[PDB]
């Protein structure tokens, strides 16, 4: 599931749950949320740069990013709001399990506060910068064009062979006279 | 006049040697560690010798005359507005740590510089300001409220509006009873004994606060340096129209939920909130 | 290649009073009561960065006596280091004779 | 009431 | 390096009637009664400087 | 619609009647999204033999 907002702005360092009871409604930067045993392939896709997720070493083929690689970025569960103000000991610790229509947030256990939803944005500048995702990825600008790939121009029957280029008759190896950006 | 290609056939004057970034993948064996910043490329381009080759072959140039052509490059980056690289994510700011009761009647107040951190991505100047203050809040929600300091005396707060447009030179209080809701230019509001460090932060320029002598390292700006820029307190509105002697002189202390504006005393009109915008063109220019 | 894109949001101040409803939680505006610890009024004309692919014009530069096969394209920064945010970086060189020996 | 002092700012209502 | 950025605010005049509510105090419009000492009608197409 | 400035390029000893204007891509192939593609060439003497 692809998102855009930060799932840790309302998070309190004491209770461990998003106090507002609702994740802050304000986008920051696109990413990739993943569940247990599932990821996204981008070896043959330029839609990775669009999200703003490039590898620090793009020369290596294989942009695989599974759930096992997003260690240290658990999305903090929401706080039971209708129970906190109603009681007022305090509920606080008790996280929100179900909701309207009933759909469990998939909590790792009955005691902990985090869920089974690994976030990419949280694994970047919130995890451990020495062995986390921030080791091989990079938070770049979205850029819709995908990239600045430059085209090639040529005129075989008129312009001389440019230095090391050779003569042939195929639309996949014509002597380039000058390159321009698309 | 002849540029040798080792093979094929040398060409005369006015030639072109392209250095593209689309050749890095093919050189698989050199850029297997560096990403588009300092990669190696083959300026050969024959078209039948597979991806990488001609590493030993050199594009000759005559010994009798030296060349020297143009260099029309085509750059294109995608650097975010805020990131660890450009040093725009972090920014120090001494805020209150605790504030309890010890010694019997004494009131010890502790302050300690704390390096803050912002997330990668979010743009827009207004959105960055709100995040700079969001970091001030997250610090309080982990050290502040648990030790002693209240939600009232929170040091350091970035604003944008002018806190002196409704100010009357007679009464000394903001007559509208509410600060004018209209931004002018970003600054840095500070409380007693607290400031903001910007020696290792480029976020100072974003707010529009540069030093007249940028060549001197150390962009420290504490509360002690903002003399002559006290934010004029509001006027008790629900008391002015109700009575109608007149209340006027009486400033607004508390409000909804009850949060004292931190008045310097029971007689004066100013508060303990030093403003930067007010200290600029409203203070003493000497 | 980083620029400044001047906009114009007359909605400002008036969108602030509405954004508190678009979003589900007042994160920034945690103190909507206090007239000092509130949310900073949205200023008019919002400037946002926009990565625009440049097309510079570099001047004439001398060449070696024997150009190598595998060149090294580097793009240093101000503090002398790599800039991990380069998407495209290509160059065209058109050599010509200057003077004899 | 005093008598001479108009803040000159429609505070009402 | 100072330029002029041509905009377009069709909300003008109509935003004036709303800005008096966005802001908490009518500072500029202190005389909303007088037809001469009032607040100058917001003209169309707002030009703002942009350091390029 | 761009308007680039390409540098000087040598010509043949005898220009053909029917030229071949090609616009290759990065992976070396046709770009089926070209709406306009024309070129102006102003030849001049460089050096004698």
């Amino acid at each position: 599931k692809f998102d855009t907002r930060n799932f840790r702005l309302g998070f309190d360092p004491v209770t461990g749950l998003v106090m507002p009871g609702v994740y802050t409604n304000e986008a920051f930067h696109p990413d990739i949320i993943l569940l247990p045993g599932c990821g996204v392939d981008f070896t043959h896709s330029r839609l990775s740069n669009l999200l703003g997720i490039r590898k620090r070493q793009p020369f290596q083929e294989g942009f695989r990013i599974t759930y096992d690689d997003l260690e240290g970025g658990n999305i903090p569960a929401l706080l039971d709001v209708d129970a906190y103000q109603a009681s007022l000991k305090k509920p606080v610790i008790k996280p929100l399990t179900e909701d309207s229509k009933k759909r469990s947030y998939n909590l790792i256990s009955n005691d902990s506060t985090f869920t089974q939803y690994r976030s990419w944005y949280l694994a970047y500048n919130y995890g451990d910068p020495q062995t986390g995702i921030r080791s091989w990825t990079l938070l770049c600008t979205p850029d819709v064009t995908c990239g600045s790939e430059q085209v090639y121009w040529s005129l075989p029957d008129m312009m001389q062979d440019p230095v090391t280029f050779r003569s042939t008759r195929q639309i996949s190896n014509f002597p380039v006279v000058g390159a321009e950006l698309l | 006049n002849s540029i040798r290609y080792s093979e094929l056939a040398p060409l005369f004057d006015t030639t072109r040697v392209y250095l593209v970034d689309n050749k890095s993948t093919d050189v698989a064996s050199l850029n297997y560690q560096n990403d588009h910043s300092n990669f190696l490329t083959t300026v050969i381009q024959n078209n039948d010798y597979s991806p990488g080759e001609a590493s030993t072959q050199t594009i000759n140039l005559d010994d009798r005359s030296h060349w020297g052509g143009d260099l029309k490059t085509i750059l294109h980056t995608n650097m975010p507005n805020v990131n660890e690289f450009m040093f725009t994510n972090k920014f120090k700011a001494r805020v209150m740590v605790s504030r309890l009761p010890t010694k019997d009647n004494q009131v010890e107040l502790k302050y300690e510089w704390v390096e803050f951190t912002l997330p990668e991505g979010n743009y827009s100047e207004t959105m960055t300001i709100d995040l700079m203050n969001n970091a001030i809040v997250e610090h309080y929600l982990k050290v502040g409220r648990q030790n002693g300091v209240l939600e009232s005396d929170i040091g350091v707060k970035f604003d944008t509006r002018n806190f002196r447009l409704g100010f009357d030179p007679v009464t000394g209080l903001v007559m509208p009873g509410v600060y004018t809701n209209e931004a002018f230019h970003p600054d840095i509001i500070l409380l007693p004994g607290c400031g903001v460090d910007f020696t290792h932060s480029r976020l100072s320029n974003l707010l529009g606060i540069r030093k007249r002598q940028p060549f001197q390292e150390g962009f420290r700006i504490t509360y002690d340096d903002l003399e002559g820029g006290n934010i004029p307190a509001l006027l008790d509105v629900d008391a002015y129209q109700a009575s109608l002697k007149k209340p006027v002189i009486k400033p607004l202390t508390e409000d909804s939920k009850k949060r004292s504006y931190n008045l310097i005393s029971n007689d004066s009109t100013f508060t303990q909130y030093r403003s930067w915008y007010l200290a600029y063109n409203y203070g003493d220019p000497q | 290649p980083v620029h400044s894109k001047s906009f114009y949001n007359d909605q400002a101040v008036y969108s602030q009073l509405i954004r508190q409803f678009t979003s589900l939680t007042h994160v920034f505006n945690r103190f909507p009561e206090n007239q000092i610890l509130a949310r900073p009024p949205a200023p008019t004309i919002t400037t946002v960065s926009e990565n625009v692919p440049a097309l510079t014009d570099h001047g004439t530069l001398p060449l070696r006596n024997s150009i190598g096969g595998v060149q090294r394209v580097t793009i240093t920064d101000a503090r002398r280091r790599t800039c991990p945010y380069v998407y495209k970086a290509l160059g065209i060189v058109s050599p010509r004779v200057l003077s004899s020996r | 009431s005093e008598d001479t002092f108009n803040p000159v700012y429609p505070y009402d209502t």
